[PDB]
């Protein structure tokens, strides 16, 4: 369950940079969290996945109830796969919010000129 | 659907009785539910138990109101095995010890008795 090395493929210049070659070290990091945390007595404590997910759903639903539409922001990392991003959009749709974005997301200008930001 | 809003154990009782009647009907011998006759003691008053040692009930653990009003977590906790055994040991064993083999009970339930006269 440990990563020991990384090799570039022999495709085009067969090159990786410092990130792609050496930043995979976070996979073996001992500081990775493996269990969820919920706030009991005002401090984060370990719990089970079912309890944490139920707590998350109830917290988001309570916010939506007491504050209405577009009251929850879903800020997602751009390293997630396409399926996870699409599922997050569907979750925003079910949570009754259009505020889904990223803090790393640059302002778009190509969709105003050519049609697609691509 | 039949009795209107009640508690859940009433619905479970209705479902079990209906299952019994349906099982009888599926055999072509539809039988209504018959209530057995039990001998009871309605004359018992507290001084009949004045010699028993008094023991406290198992305390019920309740989550703090301030923290619990903000979440949907369970309010009460399940008791421990020690507390369970100590609480079960408080029972006075009111039922007859021969209930499952008493021939008098069996016979008075085989014949429709009206013993109050
Ligand atoms: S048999 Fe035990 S539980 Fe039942 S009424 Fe008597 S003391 Fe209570």
């Amino acid at each position: 369950n440990l990563i020991f090395d990384v090799s570039p493929v022999q495709s085009n210049e067969g090159m990786l940079c410092a990130f792609g070659r050496f930043g995979i070290k976070y996979v073996n990091d001992k500081d990775r969290i493996l269990a969820p945390l919920i706030k009991v007595n005002g401090e984060l404590s370990k719990t089970t996945f079912d309890q944490a997910l139920i707590e998350t759903a109830k917290k988001l639903q309570a916010i939506r109830a007491s504050y209405g539409k577009d009251s929850i922001a879903i800020i997602a990392s751009q390293r997630l796969t396409n399926e996870e991003a699409l599922l997050l959009t569907k979750l925003a749709q079910k949570l009754d919010t259009t505020v889904i974005g990223s803090f790393d997301l640059r302002e778009s200008v190509l969709d105003r000129i050519f049609g697609l930001n691509a | 659907a039949v009795t209107g809003p009640k508690i859940a154990i009433e619905a479970i009782a209705q479902g079990k009785n209906a299952a019994r009647v349906i099982d009888s009907y599926l055999r072509g011998k539809l039988e209504p539910i018959k209530e057995p006759y039990y001998v009871k003691q309605e004359d018992l008053t507290p001084e009949d138990f004045k010699d028993r040692e008094r023991k406290p009930r198992v305390p019920l653990k309740v989550a703090n109101a301030e923290e619990r009003k903000n979440n949907f977590r369970e309010i009460t906790s399940t008791m421990t095995e020690k507390e369970a055994i100590a609480e079960a040991s408080r029972c006075l064993e009111c039922g007859c010890m021969d209930y499952f083999e008493c021939q008098l009970y069996k016979y008075v339930n085989q014949y429709d008795v009206d013993p109050q006269r």
